[PDB]
């Protein structure tokens, strides 16, 4: 999983719905 | 703290050393030196002096 | 006696270190310059007569190499006393 | 006829002074105040590194520590 | 009595009731004043536009959710320190700024943030990397392959920081409050990232002077 | 003599100190003596020019310290008393 | 033995010209005559001058109030 970091960025981003 | 009349070198602190001949002490460690020398360089005279209980780092014969 | 020690508050009140209580008093900042050759400028809630301190809401403000402005900030700090060399009554500071 | 360090001390409230800390740097100003460990209180304050004025910092205190010597000044 | 002391002993005693004479705390009363010096400080953030400041609840999700991460980028650490890839991936110089900004960036496309290539970065070099990318962050519009290697690189920052570090991080924050102003629909790209970062500077590293308090 | 009488309350409190040397020492306090002199556990030692260093315990005297940072969670006013 | 709080009582009644080597400061040296002290060693020193080391230089502070705490060793002249 060398990208894990890559996803939870994308994630948190994601994250956001206001 | 027995030594007594008998010829030190001392270090003091920033760097600076002083060889003369012991002639007292006090409790808080203070003591008085006598026929004293700086040594820089070259060196020379200064006499009976008063030194503080710190500044002191090292103390030898 | 040990109500010999109502001294200190009336002391702490005018004397030097009445810049210190102005600022636990009035909710004031002050601003210390440091050994670590920075300044602190933040609000006294308690100090003792060696100038021991705590404060809040501390920047942490330097310079660096011209120069560029640097800076941090700290919720709560225990300031030694030892690390202080002068504290300004109502310093004066902008952006 | 000697002058002792507390008296003296007091003697220079009300007064310009100059103090001058450990570490080289100096302030100039008028000794508002003073205390059993010899704090200090300055206004009108002035600083000085390496005899450049440095500052104008107004009311001023001084840990007693940091001090080196302290006189009057004219 | 009024005879000259003639030991220390007795001066000083002398002295002590000469001491208790005197005002132990004296205060003169002067008449004037002038003008002070300037001690320049750094602006906070900017706060958000109204209605795009994030919740408290979301804020202290993303934290908890970032530490984990920096559990786990630790936890693994040795592991993808042995690894490799290739010519491809020549890790500039330390000092580099120039390198390591085509490095992560590009005009290549520029190499992202594999726990591969960060796990062999040392502390000083992060911090560095972070500042280039800071750099060019002022100077240029921020990417979303800027982001991750801010969330990276943040990811990576080891406590207790460096003052230096702390600094750093904060200007970074600055940027992001700055630039987040010039935005101007909810539906922008950099809004969710900017807000992202200010959060994790602001809440995970301690700067809450510079938080989103929502309100 | 009430502000160390302050500290020595700090016990179980993780913290970072500043050292004179500006090394920055994150640790939980499990000690601090009349003069300052303070013991830590589980300790994390982040310095200028060098990766940083964890440790299971470490003593510093008093006089080597600058500051105390303090959590923010610390109450402050409680504790002042 | 002559403690040394003896020897800065001999030079307050003589009224000699001494010199301070301070623990915070190796550039200079500090020389006045001795007029008063205290417990703590502190000293009214008169006629007082900032010696440089290296540049030879002297300069005039008059009257002066020096620190015990900042006492390395005291000589004379």
């Amino acid at each position: 999983d060398d990208t894990a970091l890559i996803k939870a960025y994308d994630k948190a981003v994601a994250s956001f719905k206001h | 703290k027995k030594f007594m009349d008998k010829k030190l070198s001392l270090k003091l602190n920033g760097g600076r050393h002083v060889q003369g001949i012991l002639r007292g002490f006090d409790p808080f460690m203070n003591l008085v030196i006598d026929e004293c020398v700086e040594m820089a360089g070259q060196q020379n005279n200064i006499g009976m002096v008063v030194i503080r209980g710190n500044s002191i780092i090292m103390l030898e014969a | 006696p040990e109500e010999l020690q109502k001294r200190e508050e009336e002391e702490f009140n005018t004397g030097p270190l009445s810049v210190l209580t102005q600022s636990v008093k009035n909710n004031t900042q002050v601003l210390i310059n440091c050994r670590n050759n920075k300044k602190l400028l933040g609000r006294v809630k308690a100090f003792d007569a060696h100038c021991n301190m705590v404060l809040e809401n501390v920047k942490e403000m330097w310079t660096e190499v011209k120069p560029v402005n640097k800076d941090r900030y700290i919720s709560k700090m225990f300031l030694r006393g030892d690390s202080v060399i002068v504290v300004l009554r109502n310093p004066l500071i902008a952006g | 006829l000697p002058l002792n360090p507390k008296p003296f001390l007091n003697g220079l409230t009300g007064k310009p002074v100059m103090v001058k800390l450990k570490w080289g740097m100096e302030y100039k100003g008028y000794l508002v105040s003073v205390d059993g460990y010899m704090n200090m209180q300055l206004a009108n304050t002035e600083e000085y590194i390496d005899g450049a004025l440095s500052g104008h910092l107004g009311e001023v205190l001084i840990r007693c520590n940091n001090v080196l010597y302290i006189r009057g000044v004219e | 009595p009024s005879v000259p002391p003639r030991t220390p002993q007795e001066y000083l005693r002398r002295v002590q009731i000469e001491a208790a004479q005197c005002p132990d705390v004296v205060v003169a009363q002067i008449d004037p004043k002038r003008k002070q010096s300037v001690n320049i400080s750094l602006s906070g953030c900017q706060p958000a536009p109204e209605g795009y400041s994030p919740t408290l609840q979301w804020q202290q999700q993303q934290v908890a959710q970032f530490s984990t991460v920096r559990q786990n980028v630790n936890k693994h650490r040795s592991h993808w320190k042995s690894q490799q890839l290739d010519s491809n991936v020549t890790m500039p110089k330390s000092e580099d700024e120039e390198g390591w900004k085509k490095f992560c960036l590009g005009e290549q496309i520029g190499f992202p943030p594999l726990l591969s290539i960060v796990s062999r970065m040392n502390q000083a070099t992060v911090t560095s990397v972070l500042e280039y990318l800071s750099n060019w962050f002022g100077e240029r519009d921020f990417t979303p392959e800027l982001g991750r290697w801010l969330y990276a690189l943040l990811a990576c920052l080891e406590k207790p920081l460096l003052p230096e570090a702390h600094s750093l991080i904060r200007q970074l924050a600055r940027r992001c409050s700055e630039v987040r102003l010039l935005v101007d629909s909810k539906d922008d790209e950099r809004v969710p990232a900017l807000n992202l970062l200010i959060c994790l500077v602001s809440r995970y590293f301690d700067q809450r002077d510079l938080a989103d308090e929502p309100s | 003599m009430k502000l160390v009488r302050f500290l020595m309350k700090l016990s179980h409190e993780t913290v970072t100190i500043e050292l004179k040397n500006g090394t920055q020492v994150h640790g939980t306090i499990t000690g601090v003596d009349v003069s300052m002199n303070t013991h830590l556990k589980a300790v994390k030692m982040t310095l200028k020019n060098r990766e940083p260093v964890q440790l299971e315990t470490l003593s510093i005297r008093g006089n080597n310290i600058r500051y105390f940072i303090l959590p923010d969670s610390l109450p402050l006013d409680t504790l002042l008393v | 033995m002559v403690q040394p709080i003896n020897l800065i009582f001999r030079y307050l009644q003589n009224r000699s010209r001494i010199q301070v080597w301070l623990y915070e400061q190796v550039n200079m040296r500090i020389e006045g005559c001795i007029i008063g002290f205290d417990e703590y060693m502190n000293l009214v020193l008169d006629d007082a001058e900032e010696i440089h080391s290296k540049t030879k230089s002297r300069k005039q502070l008059g009257r002066i109030m020096l620190k015990g705490d900042n006492i390395t060793l005291l000589q004379s002249v």
